[PDB]
């Protein structure tokens, strides 16, 4: 969940993200940047919970009624209009595997290299499921941030899926 | 006809005498040429139909089915080779000598001239798909598929034999060409409304009938390939076959007693074509997609018109490619993933690039894109069907809406998007395969240029 | 000044006007610590096979195969012939069958009393 | 020359004569110049090179002829021998009726399109010619159903003439 | 798509180069590892502030899950090059 | 509710049931010659009060 | 006629040469794109031909 | 993929080229027949009702 | 355990054994046999050979005959003033109705 000072912070960076769509132009968006800013001092530093709860909750239905129809989103960012368009370019690293050996024969030198990638992740996996074992309680994780590598020589357990993945640009 | 009889008889020496690594390549070069000899049956003639002997005879209606069945043995072998891989010898030529045996019973059935020799071969077909489906599925829902395919046929098959046995002791005969000359109107009384009933249902639960498909999605979808192929594209064609010979001697009572049965096909298009839109498994999505084309036919029959007719012949033939050409590239990801669920694999057009474009060609034929012979028989029922009554175009209109809407959800839905992460045995596809489905969709795409030879008798 | 928000189905309540968020207790707070134990839990079963090297196939789901078992093979036996269901079953069913005999067999009947008295126009009709 | 002009009648042709009232030259006539010589010409040659070569292996089809038989009218209740030939007969019959309807079709579209804007009036014998050929096919092909045979047909005009007689009954009542 | 390629060096110049511009941040002791909250006394307001000029210079936007967890100018470097497949 | 729940509920289930059922009662059998052969009179007797067989 | 027939035609089958030749591969790749653009270039012209005996 | 389309391009050709160039063959050194009244007292047989050779031969031969 | 059971046999793939396979057989040499077998008889003579034989059928049906036949009756037809087609099928000269 999010604690109150982070409830706080996203409403402020939704409202100015809203704000500048509806002001466009630069210089406009500076001038109510900077008074939507002051609303938030001259509560920053408030005492009473309850009171800090009351203005949060107070503020969100403002900011609901007065948001944008269709705000202004990144190309790249969820809803934009360049999101996903580069999912059917980026091909998994395994499909290298079934490569006809007479297509191999024109890539020796990155087909020499990838070799030594797999024996690197072949002979670091058996440590890396020891590493979570003892370093696991009891009954379970109870969170997703894994451990790091303690220890010189090993490499951070399940790195394989989170170091080869494909690019952002594949072709 | 007993030069294709005889030649698919020794095809049964032929498999057990071979070699123990040759049993493929000799049932399916053979298959081939048994398939090839067949286009001989094309010579038909405007007036009169061809009639072998007292037994056998071939017209334009009974052609069409007959190349399409001998058509089927050969790719059936194709598509069995990879799941029959680590099978004991003997229980594989076991396995071929049934799918022989049943092409057997169906050359005979649809040039069969004497109605009871029809029932017998159409009652024959039941034993080797019971076994083929029974023995060599992959689930445990397999067994109770054969007892609901086995009594649903023998509910309705089984008044029929009384049925037509009357009909010699009264009439005199069972030749079909005598019938044509010694036909009489059929009285409206309570008998003959049972005799119509019993004529007709045992047809009817094989196209299947809205209502009586409760077997279908059992028997398709736990069935092998091989099961399924000749299950949906020659075994549902029985029924279609059979009402288009059995309503000669029916008139003029079937112009009152087709309401109820019309009425459940119009309205059981709408229903099977939007169940498709909510299936989980892959293989019952395709399975459902025969009962809501079967539909049409019932409808182009039970009208009794020259354009339903030949619309109706069209269709038979053009689903038997379309349906099959689908099972088969279901079952290649089912020979991957081992699974039948369709949101299990995604993204597989980044994965296998060429069998996404046969995946594109069988769900345009099956929406009836123009001018595959799809659509010219959809278009012809549509006709007709207007003539019959101006109100069904608002059904027949909207069970096009639904169609294409499940067929390109299958397409989108397995090819397009992001690929499941953590299957990564996917490889690529084999020639055997990628033959397989050219077979399929190349018969079905050069009949668009001389469509005539599938219109039937009515052409 | 600020109307209040009435969902619905097709229009989910916003996060940031539902009251539940707001009110944050002890209670919840092992509730919603709860849930990200199970999450966790679950996700190192998965990465445990889908980073594993010498894995190739399908990482079974036990979730989806409940789902698809949910809704073809557990259906029937924990069905119930009640008032609910019969009644839909009927209208449903048998509803739109005997709606549409009506509306084929009104419209037949009419057109073929007036192809007997010759005043349907069927001038150039010779293809049926 | 390659089909009976009766069967298939063309009005003769006018050809407005040019009537150039302009200096600027022509495209089309330049045009029609170049495509002779590159294209027409060309082709010619090939036409009379394949040409010399049938006439050196030439042989000729014909066309089969059916005499008449019995028709239905004349046979025995049940007698399949007499029936049959007398049903081929009326199955033959029936597709050269079908192809009538098509050649008085093609004449109707022929001259809707040569004819252009006043085809509604140019056009009226070929119409009138289409308006009765239609009502003698529709009289005796339609409503026979799926299964016709000359069975129905002789019994769907016994039928007809039982109204046309009995119309006279009621007409010559005065 | 026909854009420059992105470098280590030339992303850190414009991250800092935007700091630079930022009138509560003193360019002497503007350092590429300057804590902005215990190094530069700004608050967490003006510290999202900095993150929504760092997703307009470079056109994409960082989720506020991660937006709260970069505290200097070398971690939105990081950040930047691992998001853009930025490595020599 | 159609294809999974009434059209079962209406043929195959129903008829399937109704065997199950008939197939107890022929078979739920004591196994007493005494009870058999009382069955034996009562067949003799309706054959021919009832039905009259025997005539 | 003889030309405002064959004219009309000619364009129509042009478009179509490029999908035959990368049905069969009786051609070579990285020109493509130029090759289609070409296709429509002269089937601009041709269809012009027509065009300017129905003007006349 | 590449490899299976040269297959089916090789073995489509491997008989349709012969075909092709045996039909052009055929249409110019032997050409159709020329529909002639039949001459009296004489029976043609079944399959001199009929223009392109290759029809012909086919009633001919199997039909 | 409940059995003695052999366990599931993982699937076997047919490309790391022989990376030329065409999917029909594990032994190389039957393999290139059923792919010749699949793509001569297949394609170089069912589908190329029958579409030659399919389209040169001698006159399907009868349908070419009709059409000249047809011609031939409209030329008499309109050359002698008759009607081109008459409403009745048989001629009423042999037909006697119920009363
Ligand atoms: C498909 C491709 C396969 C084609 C097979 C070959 C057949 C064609 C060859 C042939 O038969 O002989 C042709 C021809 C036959 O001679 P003919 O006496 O006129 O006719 C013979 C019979 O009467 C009539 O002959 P026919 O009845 O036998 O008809 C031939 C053919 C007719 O079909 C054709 O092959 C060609 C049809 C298209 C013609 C072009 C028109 C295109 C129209 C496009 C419309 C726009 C579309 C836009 C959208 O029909 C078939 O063969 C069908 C069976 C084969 C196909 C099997 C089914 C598969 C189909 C393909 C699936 C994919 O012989 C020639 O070669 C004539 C010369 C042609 C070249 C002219 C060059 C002139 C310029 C010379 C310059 C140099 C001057 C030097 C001095
Ligand atoms: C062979 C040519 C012999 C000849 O001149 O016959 C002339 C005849 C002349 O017409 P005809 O049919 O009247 O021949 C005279 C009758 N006989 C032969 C019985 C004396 O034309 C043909 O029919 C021969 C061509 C047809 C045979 C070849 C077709 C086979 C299929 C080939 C498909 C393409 C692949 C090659
Ligand atoms: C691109 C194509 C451009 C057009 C090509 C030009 C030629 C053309 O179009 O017409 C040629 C012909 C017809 O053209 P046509 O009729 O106008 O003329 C042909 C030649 N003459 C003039 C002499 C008649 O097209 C065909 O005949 C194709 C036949 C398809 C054959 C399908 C069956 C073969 C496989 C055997 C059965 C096995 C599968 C089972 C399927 C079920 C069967 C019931
Ligand atoms: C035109 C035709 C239109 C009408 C068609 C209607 C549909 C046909 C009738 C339904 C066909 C039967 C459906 C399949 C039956 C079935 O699978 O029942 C399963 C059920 C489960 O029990 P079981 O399998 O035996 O236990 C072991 C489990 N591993 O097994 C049982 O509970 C026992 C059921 C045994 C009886 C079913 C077989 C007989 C059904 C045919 C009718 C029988 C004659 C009717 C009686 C005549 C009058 C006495
Ligand atoms: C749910 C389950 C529903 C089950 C429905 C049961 C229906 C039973 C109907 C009994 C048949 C009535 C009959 O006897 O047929 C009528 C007639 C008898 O009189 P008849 O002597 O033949 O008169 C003419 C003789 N020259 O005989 C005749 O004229 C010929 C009739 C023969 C037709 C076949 C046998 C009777 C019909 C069988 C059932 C039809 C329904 C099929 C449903 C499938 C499911
Ligand atoms: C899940 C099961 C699926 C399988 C279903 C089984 C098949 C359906 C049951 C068979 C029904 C056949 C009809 C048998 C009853 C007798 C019919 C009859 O005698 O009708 C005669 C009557 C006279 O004809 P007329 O309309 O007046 O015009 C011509 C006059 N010379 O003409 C008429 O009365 C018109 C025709 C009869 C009335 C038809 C009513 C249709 C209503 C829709 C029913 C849809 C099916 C419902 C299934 C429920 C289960
Ligand atoms: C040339 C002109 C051509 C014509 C062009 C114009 C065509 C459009 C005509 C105007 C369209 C207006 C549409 C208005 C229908 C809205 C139906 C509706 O009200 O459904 C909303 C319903 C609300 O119910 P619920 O969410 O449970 O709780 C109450 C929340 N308000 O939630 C539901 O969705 C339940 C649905 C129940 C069925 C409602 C009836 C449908
Ligand atoms: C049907 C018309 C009558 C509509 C009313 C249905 C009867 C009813 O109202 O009572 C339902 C009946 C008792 O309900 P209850 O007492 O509350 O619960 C006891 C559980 N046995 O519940 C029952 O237990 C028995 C109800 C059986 C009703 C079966 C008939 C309706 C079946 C729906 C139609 C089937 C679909 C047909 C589609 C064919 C074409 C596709
Ligand atoms: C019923 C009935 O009352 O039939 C009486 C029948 C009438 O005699 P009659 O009119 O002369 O018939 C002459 C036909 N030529 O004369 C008769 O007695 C013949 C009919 C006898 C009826 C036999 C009844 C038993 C058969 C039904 C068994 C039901 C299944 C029970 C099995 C056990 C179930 C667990
Ligand atoms: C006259 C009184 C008896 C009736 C007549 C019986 C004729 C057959 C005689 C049996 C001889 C035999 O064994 O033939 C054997 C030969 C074939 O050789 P194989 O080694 O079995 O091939 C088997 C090859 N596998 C092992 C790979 C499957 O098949 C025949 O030719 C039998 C007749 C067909
Ligand atoms: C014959 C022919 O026409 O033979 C040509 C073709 C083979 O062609 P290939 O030269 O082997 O090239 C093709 C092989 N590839 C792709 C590896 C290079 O025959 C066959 O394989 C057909 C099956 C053999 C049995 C034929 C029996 C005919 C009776
Ligand atoms: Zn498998």
């Amino acid at each position: 969940y999010l604690t109150h000072q982070q409830k706080v912070l996203r409403l402020y960076k939704r409202a100015l993200r809203h704000l500048e769509s509806w002001c466009i132009h630069r210089d406009k968006y500076r001038y109510f940047a900077c008074l939507l800013r002051a609303r938030f001092d001259e509560h920053k530093n408030e005492k009473d919970m309850v009171k800090a709860t009351q203005l949060l909750r107070e503020a969100e239905e403002e900011f609901w009624h007065g948001q944008h129809p269709q705000p202004y989103i990144f190309p790249e960012s969820p809803g934009g209009t360049s999101y996903e368009r580069y999912e059917c370019y980026k091909v998994p690293e395994w499909c290298l595997d079934d490569w006809h050996p007479s297509e191999k024969a024109m890539y020796p030198d990155y087909f020499a290299k990838r070799e030594q990638w797999k024996k690197l992740r072949r002979e670091s996996w058996e440590r890396e499921v020891k590493q979570l074992q003892e370093e696991t309680p009891v009954g379970g994780p109870r969170t997703e941030a894994l451990p790091p590598a303690r220890k010189q020589g090993d490499l951070p357990p399940l790195w394989w899926h989170i170091v080869t993945r494909p690019r952002e640009r594949p072709m | 006809m007993l030069k294709y009889i005889i030649p698919t008889i020794m095809l049964m020496p032929l498999t057990w005498l071979s070699k123990n690594n040759m049993i493929w390549v000799n049932s399916t070069a053979h298959s081939l040429l048994i398939s090839f000899t067949s286009l001989l049956l094309m010579n038909q003639f405007g007036d009169n139909s061809l009639n072998f002997s007292l037994l056998f005879f071939s017209d334009s209606l009974s052609t069409p089915l007959l190349i399409l069945t001998m058509w089927l043995l050969p790719l059936m072998l194709m598509a069995s080779q990879h799941h029959l891989s680590k099978e004991n010898l003997t229980r594989k030529k076991l396995f071929i000598t049934m799918l022989i045996s049943l092409q057997l019973f169906l050359i005979m059935t649809f040039t069969a001239m004497e109605l009871i020799l029809f029932y017998i071969l159409f009652e024959a077909t039941l034993v080797p798909t019971l076994i083929i489906i029974t023995r060599w599925g992959n689930q445990t829902e397999r067994l109770n598929a054969g007892l609901y395919f086995l009594f649903y046929t023998l509910a309705g098959s089984l008044p029929l034999l009384v049925a037509l046995i009357y009909i010699q002791n009264t009439v005199g005969s069972l030749n079909f060409l005598m019938l044509q000359y010694w036909v009489q109107p059929v009285h409206n009384s309570w008998s003959n409304v049972f005799m119509w009933l019993a004529c007709m249902m045992a047809f009817m639960v094989k196209m299947p009938l809205y209502g009586l498909h409760l077997w279908l999605p059992k028997a398709h979808v736990e069935a092998p390939i091989a099961g399924s192929m000749v299950l949906a594209a020659v075994l549902l064609k029985l029924g279609g076959y059979g009402m288009l010979r059995i309503t000669l001697i029916l008139n003029p009572m079937t112009d009152f007693m087709a309401y109820p049965f019309i009425m459940l096909s119009l309205w059981g298009m709408i229903m099977t074509s939007s169940i498709c839109l909510r299936q989980t498994d892959l293989k019952s999505l395709i399975a459902y997609s025969s009962v809501s084309h079967m539909a049409l036919v019932i409808v182009a029959i039970l009208i009794q018109t020259p354009w339903s007719y030949m619309g109706a012949t069209a269709l038979m033939i053009a689903h038997g490619l379309t349906s099959s050409m689908l099972f088969c590239l279901a079952n290649s990801n089912y020979e991957r993933i081992h699974s039948r669920t369709m949101i299990l694999a995604r993204g597989l057009q980044t994965l296998l690039p060429l069998m996404a474009t046969w995946w594109l060609l069988a769900s345009l034929t099956n929406l009836a894109l123009p001018p595959t012979i799809n659509l010219i028989g959809e278009l012809f029922v549509v006709m007709s069907t207007f003539s019959w009554s101006n109100i069904t175009i608002i059904l027949m209109g909207v069970n096009m809406v639904i169609t294409a809407l499940y067929s390109l959800y299958m397409l989108i839905m397995t090819q397009r998007g992001k690929y499941t992460y953590h299957i990564n045995n996917i490889s690529p596809s084999f020639t055997r395969e990628n033959a397989l489905m050219s077979l399929h969709i190349l018969p079905l795409l050069l009949l668009t240029l001389n469509p005539k030879i599938i219109l039937g008798p009515l052409y | 000044s600020f109307p209040k928000y009435e969902a619905s189905r097709l229009s989910s309540l916003p996060t940031t006007l539902d009251p539940a968020e707001y009110d944050i207790s002890s209670e919840t707070r092992k509730a919603q610590a709860e849930r990200l134990a199970i999450r966790s839990r679950l996700k190192r079963e998965y990465q445990l096979q889908y980073y594993d090297p010498s894995r190739r196939g399908v990482i079974e789901d036990p979730a989806l195969v409940r789902w698809t078992y949910a809704r073809s093979a557990n259906i029937y036996p924990n069905f119930r012939p009640n008032t609910k269901t019969s009644l839909l079953g009927a209208l449903f069913g048998i509803g739109p069958l005997v709606f549409w005999y009506y509306v084929f067999k009104t419209d037949r009947d009419r057109k073929e009393k007036l192809i007997q008295e010759g005043k349907l126009d069927r001038t150039f009709n010779i293809s049926y | 020359d390659s089909w009976d002009k009766d069967v298939y009648p063309e009005p003769p042709r006018r050809t407005p004569a040019p009537s150039p009232q302009t200096s600027l030259p022509n495209p089309i006539t330049y045009l029609t110049k170049a495509f002779d010589l590159l294209v027409d010409r060309p082709v010619t040659l090939v036409r009379e090179f394949i040409e010399r070569q049938h006439a050196k292996n030439k042989y000729y089809y014909y066309h089969r002829e059916f005499r008449r038989v019995p028709d239905i009218t004349e046979c025995q209740e049940k007698d399949v021998l007499c029936m049959f030939e007398a049903e081929m007969q009326w199955r033959r019959d029936y597709k050269v009726d079908q192809e009538i309807v098509n050649i008085i079709q093609e004449r109707l579209k022929a001259c809707q399109q040569r004819e252009g804007e006043s085809h509604r009036q140019n056009c009226a014998k070929e119409l009138e010619q289409f308006t009765q050929v239609v009502k003698a096919y529709q009289d005796r092909y339609h409503d026979l159903g799926a299964h016709y045979s000359a069975r129905k047909c002789l019994a769907k005009q016994k039928q007809r003439m039982l109204a046309e007689r009995k119309a006279a009954k009621e007409a010559a009542a005065a | 798509s026909d854009a420059p390629p992105l470098t280590l060096e030339g992303i850190k110049d414009r991250v800092l180069y935007v700091l630079k511009l930022y009138d509560k941040i003193d360019p002497e002791k503007l350092s590429v590892n300057s804590h902005f909250m215990k190094d530069l006394g700004l608050d967490s307001l003006d510290q999202v502030e900095i993150i929504m000029a760092m997703e307009d210079e470079f056109g994409f936007e960082i989720p506020d899950i991660d937006a709260e967890k970069l505290m200097c100018p070398q971690e939105i470097v990081d950040y930047i090059a691992d998001k853009k497949d930025v490595y020599e | 509710l159609l294809d999974l729940i009434w059209l079962e509920a209406i043929l195959p289930k129903t008829i399937s049931l109704a065997q199950m059922k008939a197939s107890t009662l022929v078979t739920n059998q004591k196994g007493l010659i005494k009870l058999y052969f009382l069955s034996f009179l009562i067949t003799i007797l309706i054959s021919m009060i009832l039905f009259n067989f025997h005539e | 006629m003889n030309m405002f027939s064959s004219l009309s035609l000619v364009t129509l089958l042009l478009l179509t040469m490029p999908i035959m030749m990368m049905s069969f591969n009786t051609y070579k790749p990285s020109n493509y794109p130029l090759y289609v653009k070409t296709a429509i270039s002269y089937a601009f012209i041709t269809s012009m031909i027509p065009t300017m005996m129905f003007i006349h | 993929d590449k490899r299976f389309l040269k297959l089916l391009r090789f073995y489509i050709l491997l008989t349709g080229i012969p075909v092709a160039i045996g039909i052009t063959l055929i249409n110019v050194f032997i050409g159709e027949a020329e529909l002639a009244e039949i001459p009296e007292g004489y029976v043609p047989e079944h399959w001199e009702y009929f223009k392109h050779p290759i029809s012909r031969w086919i009633a001919r031969t199997f039909f | 355990l409940r059995w003695q059971e052999d366990p599931e046999p993982e699937d076997e793939n047919l490309y790391e054994k022989n990376p030329d396979s065409h999917g029909y057989d594990k032994d190389p040499a039957v393999d290139i046999w059923n792919m010749r077998v699949v793509f001569f008889f297949g394609f170089s003579i069912v589908l190329v050979l029958g579409s030659t034989f399919v389209a040169y059928l001698p006159d399907y049906r009868m349908q070419e005959w009709a059409r000249r036949e047809a011609e031939r009756l409209v030329k008499y037809r309109e050359a002698h003033g008759l009607p081109i087609m008459e409403s009745n099928c048989f001629d009423p000269s042999k037909i006697q109705l119920p009363e």
